This record gives C-alpha cells, structure tokens and sequence, in this order.
C-alpha cells in the first residue's frame, strides 16, 4: 500500500 | 506443467517479424520456420475455445486475457502484487500486462506443447552512447522494422534470448539495421 | 492500445 | 546531472533495514553509514519544499534521465530515474532512495537539479549470497518467509561480492545473542537451495 513487497 | 523456446542453432539464418519491441537490446520476434504463425494461430484458437466456457505462482504457466486485443493467450506469472492483481509474462509475443484474477485460468498441458515463440532478441555489435538507449535510437530501430519480414542470423544463443543481426531484404540492396543506428550516431559500435 | 513499443 | 550509488568495500560489514523487497535475489536496502537515513530525510524535506512551489517544471523525460517524482503511496516527492516511457504518454520511474518502480503521470515528474544529486542513491539492491531458487523461480513461499526474516528488524549485512548494478549480501540478526544467519533460515526450511 506503501512500498509493499512485490513477488517476483 | 513443463515447456520451450524456439531453439536455434549458431549462424542460423531465418525471418522475423519482430512482435513486441523496447529497445535496440530488448525486442521480441516470431521466427517464421516450422509452419510457426500457423501452429500459434491454431493454438491460440484452441485457447480462446478453452477459456470462453488458477491459483498464481511465480514462474508458472497460465491462460491470461490481454485487454489489448481482448483475446485469451499463454503466459507466465512474473510478479503477484500487493492489491492482489498479477503482472503476466505473454510468452508468445513478449509483453507483460497487469492482469485481475478473473483474467487468468488454468493453462492445459496440451497447450504446452508448441514451443513459446516470442523469442527475445538484441542485436550484436553495438552499445548506448551513455548508459542506456534513447528514444531517439529505439524509435529509429522501430522504423527500420516496423511493418516488414527482416532476415535475422543468430550470431549468439544464451539461456535468457538471442543476439541476431538483422537485415532487410524487402529490396535488392540490402539493409543490416545495426548500420543505419551506428551510422545515424543512434548507438556506438561494440565488440 | 495494443502490443505498442514501450521505450526502455 | 551525474550521481553515484552508495559505495562499498569487499567484506566491509554494516547495518541494513531493507527499505523494498521483491526475493532473495532482489531485494533494497539502506545502509546505515555515513549519517545516511539522516541525509536522506534532509534531503528529502528539501525535495518537498522544492517541488511543492507553483509552478512547477517542464520536465522532459529521457530513458535514465534522473528527475524527482510524486509517490502516491505516501503524497511526497522523491528521486528517481526514468525507467520507460509508455504509449499511453506515462512514464515509469524508479525511485533512487528506496528501490520501487511505480507509473506516474507527466504531473507527477518534476526536473532534478544538481544540489540535489551530491548525496549518493541510498536504495542498494541486494540478493543473499550462496542461495539458489529448488527450481528456476522465488516462490511466494520463500520470499515471505524471507520477508518475516526481515520486517521490523536492522541486521548486519556483510558485502561478500560487488557488482556494477547491486551487492551479494550475507545477513545475520544480532537482536538477540544467537545470532541468526537468514540464509540458514531458508535453507534449513526447505524453501531455497544451497549455491555455490
């Protein structure tokens, strides 16, 4: 929502 | 669940329609051998029957839909986000979109048997003038392809793509693309 | 709109 | 405009908090030198004092071309690069100090100037030494478990290996007196393999 993680 | 690329073998000379471009070092092509365009037509018929009538890893293979165009096609899972949508790799074409869950499904393993064809390329023997490429270089590259049948030889096959050097054959004077960006002071020469 | 060149 | 990265040398050890996270093999963090994290919210108070004045800058977005964007996920103005430019007119840019990309608007970019760039790019990729994907790809799995390694935490890092676009990072917690290794962590549980 922020920096959120992001998978990858 | 398990698949290919297109495999090349070295100094292989074959045409290409280039299908999804981003820069002189990152653009993608359908390399028109072994009745390619036909059998990805079919296939992609087979997917749009299938998915008329999925739980997302990274890495894994699907059906997602492409607003773009708004047919289903193949793909991978590249990234799963925080709202919850998920960012798919079109492995037939190149391009990644940000997909709901609603525009993925299950992909079959007959499905996965022609080999994905949107075949990452760069071309070999060149570099950004600075760091990175301009505009101005890829939007000349893209005119130099854009619309055409090119010959590509592949002069290098790595695990992750292809460097290919292009040339133009649509006239009998022919056109090697690297030549017009070097010579347009678009790219410095490399190797 | 489609599969357009994405500058990168 | 010209810029640097955070600078390192081989085996030098220092505290981190991983500011993004996206693996085991990509993942940002600050590193707690140099009065850093103070510099960095100096710098950036005077980024929001600087962009919020009308009117604001013709920017002209180039492919790499460093510039300052708004970040919606808190309001605020920081650095960044210019990642891609796309068709619709957007651009995507990534966000120097923290390691983020994100699409904004023409709105939303605003030119750097030189003043602004002395203090090095602070969002240090990292990826932790000596670890593999079991097949070709982080799963969720072993990046939350990463993740739930990390959050709320500074550990140590030591700089094993350098590379032009990032480090390779051995991470230990030393918050309690057994320290913990994270990369143990995800080898022990199955949910990576050993490399190298």
């Amino acid at each position: 929502a922020g920096r959120g993680l992001v998978f990858r | 669940l398990e698949w290919t690329w297109v495999e090349f073998t070295v100094d292989e000379t074959v045409d290409v329609v280039v299908c999804m471009m981003y820069s002189p070092g990152e653009f993608y092509c359908h390399f028109l051998k072994d009745d390619a365009l036909e059998k990805l037509d079919d296939l992609n018929q087979s997917l749009a029957d299938y998915c008329a009538q999925f739980k997302a890893e990274i890495g894994r293979p699907c059906c997602a839909f492409f607003s773009g165009d708004g047919n289903w096609y193949r793909a991978l899972v590249k990234e799963i986000l925080p709202s919850g949508n998920v960012k798919v790799h079109f492995v037939d074409y190149g391009n990644v979109e940000e997909v709901t869950t609603d525009q993925l499904q299950a992909i079959l393993p007959q499905f996965l048997l022609l080999p994905f064809q949107g075949m990452q390329c760069w071309l070999v023997d060149i570099q950004p003038p600075n760091k990175h490429w301009t505009k101005e270089a890829t939007a000349r590259f893209q005119a130099c392809v854009v619309g055409l049948k090119l010959q590509a030889r592949v002069v290098e096959i790595t695990a992750n793509g292809v460097g290919v050097e292009l040339t133009d054959l649509s006239t009998p004077y022919p056109k090697i693309i690297s030549d017009v960006l070097i010579r347009e002071q678009l790219v410095l020469r490399c190797g």
